[PDB]
């Protein structure tokens, strides 16, 4: 019957990008000008500066990137900062300086390179010795994805079958031939920058439909594994539900769910907890330094997500819960590019299931008492005090015991211990090493 | 040899000094900055009495500090301060002479063919990967909030807070008495550094987190002390690390770590604020407490507009942020540009 007005209460690319860039890269704590060759080309371990200068309406500004790889080491970090101030001195301090990090990049940024970035993964040494994967290869694979447009990126991903996404598109460059795989739901830009990339074959390339795939082709992914294999990836956005991530933070003082747009595994942060609608599914990442009030709150606040649905409910829907590092291939797939070598060692969902036993990383789903309604676990399991099973009432440990030893105990009912004076019952409690 | 000439690089800390060779992951030596009498120097110094030449971050007892500055090069670092160029790091507000005095008994005592002062805090942003943000170095002895917008800093709101890491030790020896224990052989501050450095956290609300102490042993730890005892630190775990929001505690009249990070943002310019908010660098042992960074963020989410992003930063390897600086500044190729030769301290002074 009114409109709270508090409804209504509640940056641009300054130029087309087309201007100059001077790509340098941190080697051997120094700047190396990167040939005009490899422009487009930047190593996820290794840092970069850009130098972008533009004059919009006959003024000639100046813009300083400095593009930190996800495996950037610090030493890498420091010199890209440190001589982006010095390309700004020597500018005299007319330029604004711009940090940039892997799958984080600006419109700007990716407007100063069409639209179309390859990211290998490798990189130079770090703090100044040792391993320098500087080739790609003669055998890896790309992916190809665009959250929006100016956004088409390639970037390298293990040579691996679980690493393929139905939302987008890979390129395979092996000894024998280069191959382009095509998901149910790849753009056209995604595709065309896929042959783009493969025209560079002095062989060319060997187009491959989702569920046409020659026997040929797993033979050099290793062999076939369950990859991004869900309804909602293998459709285009225009008819399943966007797929959408909030942020789940006591941080602020107070438990606020805010929505990530253009979602990508950077965006996590361990130390909060994360919900991802799929609407076949609603999973809950648990960061692993998260709180217990965050995961519980998230726990629950998922499911008067479901409840308060605009939508049809579907009250079954699995509203389930998933770890740092225990991910599955299809709670990456709404994320773009996942690296494993971050939160689970390297090793691919299938790798993990050998070892950490495929039970302890199943996925869990989610589904002031009287005496009855609280769980009753045994005087020894109360008394302890390292990593009881949890569920339990630290403060009021008396309840999880049952009537019946509760009176050996203490040597009254529980009705009787609280109409004891307060004093007498946290005395009592820590006599009997329930405090 | 060295034709490269293998470079150095100091913090002159507080409470701690670190070094070791420039282009290495982590400073090699760390040691503390105290120098004793009935000459004793180092851990080994605990009838004493004791000095602190850099006990408010800024050098008071000039050439006692050539000392220290001696038992890091000759006896720590096991160098000899002729072949190799020295890095040295400077408080945020150091004076104009401070520098210079530096400046001279590196050139004379030692002999170092070059040398460069550096700002401690703007070490502390390179390594964390920033040209701007407001970084907060809390030590042993001093804590400043120094704003930093592209690569310089800014002196109109660098601040300065004298609690720190030796004032948090002492207010735990004191509630640990209080909760009925008694260690002050000297000695045993040590001890007691090590149930606060292992045992103590943050608390996001401290009147909540001290409710539960007395309803409850969940927060309740243990500590194993050499004498084979198992004292129990409760209530003491947060207590400890709240003085830092709570000056009062100890005694002091100054604003909390929260308070100064927003005084000294709001005397920025109003466009700058953001990056400085969504850049909050810290730096420093003290700021290595369990949950400090969430109640940070708390904090200056409550006296900042409800639309400024606040993100606070904590780089894992903070404590020697400031020596990781300059070990990449010192091997940046192009630092001999900025080093200051011999020849030019015999032509034109300390200057
Ligand atoms: N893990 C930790 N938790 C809490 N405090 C710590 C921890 N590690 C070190 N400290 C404290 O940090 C202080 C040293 O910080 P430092 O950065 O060396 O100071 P400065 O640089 O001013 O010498 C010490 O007083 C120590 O008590
Ligand atoms: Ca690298
Ligand atoms: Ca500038
Ligand atoms: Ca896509
Ligand atoms: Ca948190
Ligand atoms: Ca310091």
């Amino acid at each position: 019957t009114k409109f709270d007005a508090m409804t209504l209460h509640n940056t641009g690319m300054v130029d087309d990008g087309s201007g100059k860039k001077k790509i340098y890269r941190i080697e051997n704590m120094d700047l190396v000008e990167l040939e005009k060759r490899y422009y487009g080309e930047l190593y996820g371990g290794d840092s970069y500066v850009i130098h972008y200068t533009y004059a919009v309406n006959g003024k000639e500004e100046h813009i300083i990137y400095y593009w930190l790889g996800r495996h950037s080491t610090s030493d890498e970090r420091g010199v890209a900062a440190a001589k982006t101030i010095e390309i700004d001195d020597s500018l005299g301090g007319t330029a604004k300086q711009v940090r940039v990090v892997q799958s984080k990049e600006p419109n700007h940024f990716m407007a100063m390179f069409d639209g179309k970035l390859i990211i290998f993964q490798g990189g130079k040494a770090g703090w100044g010795g040792h391993n320098s994967t500087d080739g790609p290869g003669d055998t890896y694979l790309l992916h190809v994805r665009g959250t929006s447009q100016y956004n088409t990126k390639a970037e390298q991903v293990p040579c691996r079958a679980e690493s393929l996404n139905s939302n987008d598109v890979f390129v395979l460059f092996s000894k024998g031939g280069t191959y382009v795989w095509a998901g149910k739901g790849c753009t056209g830009d995604e595709r065309e920058m896929a042959k783009k990339i493969a025209s560079k074959s002095p062989k060319g390339y060997i187009m491959i439909v989702e569920g046409q795939e020659k026997e040929e082709f797993w033979d050099l992914l290793g062999g076939k594994t369950e990859y991004a294999s869900d309804f909602s990836l293998k459709q285009a956005e225009n008819e399943h539900r966007p797929s959408r991530l909030f942020q789940c933070s006591n941080a602020s003082g107070v438990f606020k769910a805010e929505e990530i747009v253009d979602f990508v595994q950077e965006d996590l942060v361990p130390e909060d907890v994360f919900i991802l609608d799929a609407d076949h599914t609603i999973y809950v990442w648990l960061g692993n330094e998260a709180r217990n009030d965050e995961k519980q709150m998230a726990m629950d606040t998922a499911i008067e997500y479901l409840e308060s649905d605009p939508s049809g409910r579907d009250p079954d829907t699995p509203i389930m819960t998933v770890k740092q590092g225990y991910e599955p291939p299809d709670f990456v797939g709404h994320f773009g590019v996942w690296d494993r070598q971050l939160w689970s060692h390297g090793m691919s969902y299938a790798e993990l299931k050998k070892e950490l036993g495929e039970k302890n990383m199943s996925m869990e789903q989610v589904r002031e008492m009287s005496f009855s309604d609280v769980s009753k676990y045994p005087y020894s399991v109360l008394v302890q005090k390292e990593g009881l099973p949890d569920g339990i009432d630290l403060q009021n440990k008396e309840k999880h015991l049952t009537e019946e030893e509760f009176e050996k105990i203490f040597g009254m009912t529980y009705a009787t211990f609280i109409t004891k004076p307060a004093w007498k019952q946290t005395q009592l409690k820590k006599d009997k090493g329930l405090f | 040899d060295e034709d490269e000439t293998t470079a150095l690089v100091c913090d002159n800390g507080s409470g701690l000094v670190k070094a070791g060779f420039a282009g290495d992951d982590a400073p090699r030596a760390v040691f503390p900055s105290i120098v004793g009498r009935p000459s004793y120097v180092g851990d080994e110094a605990q009838i004493l009495t004791l000095k602190y030449p850099i006990e408010h971050g800024i050098i008071t007892n000039w050439d006692d500090m050539e000392k220290i500055w001696h038992h890091t090069f000759y006896n720590e670092l096991r160098v000899a301060p002729e072949e190799h160029p020295t890095l040295l790091t400077e408080a945020p507000l150091n004076p104009k002479a401070n520098r210079e005095k530096m400046t001279q008994i590196m050139f004379e005592t030692f002999n170092v063919p070059a040398m460069y002062v550096a700002i401690q805090a703007v070490l502390s942003l390179y390594a964390s990967g920033r040209t701007t943000g407001i970084v907060l170095d809390s030590g042993d002895g001093v804590t400043h909030n120094v704003p930093i917008y592209e690569g310089y800093a800014l002196p109109h709101a660098i601040m300065r807070l004298d609690l720190a890491g030796r004032d948090l030790t002492d207010y735990l020896m004191k509630i640990l008495t209080e909760r009925g224990y008694s260690f002050v052989t000297t000695a045993e501050r040590e001890i007691v550094r090590d149930i606060k450095e292992k045992l103590c956290y943050v608390a996001l609300d401290f009147e909540n987190e001290m409710a539960t102490a007395a309803s409850s042993s969940s927060l309740e730890k243990s500590y194993e002390l050499p004498d084979g005892q198992v004292i129990t630190i409760g209530n003491e775990r947060f207590r400890c690390p709240e003085t830092l929001f709570q000056p009062s505690f100890i005694g002091m009249e100054s604003a909390g770590i929260h308070e100064t990070t927003y005084n000294s943002i709001m005397k920025c310019d109003i466009d700058i604020r953001k990056d400085l908010y969504a850049n909050n660098v810290m730096s420093g042992g003290t700021t290595m407490y369990p949950g400090i960074a969430d109640r940070m963020q708390k904090e200056i989410t409550a006296l900042a507009p409800s639309t400024m992003k606040i993100k606070i930063i904590a780089p894992p390897e903070r404590k020697y942020s400031v020596w990781i600086g300059g070990s990449i500044l010192a091997s940046l190729s192009t630092f001999q540009q900025m080093w200051i030769t011999k020849q030019e301290y015999d032509e034109a002074g300390p200057s």
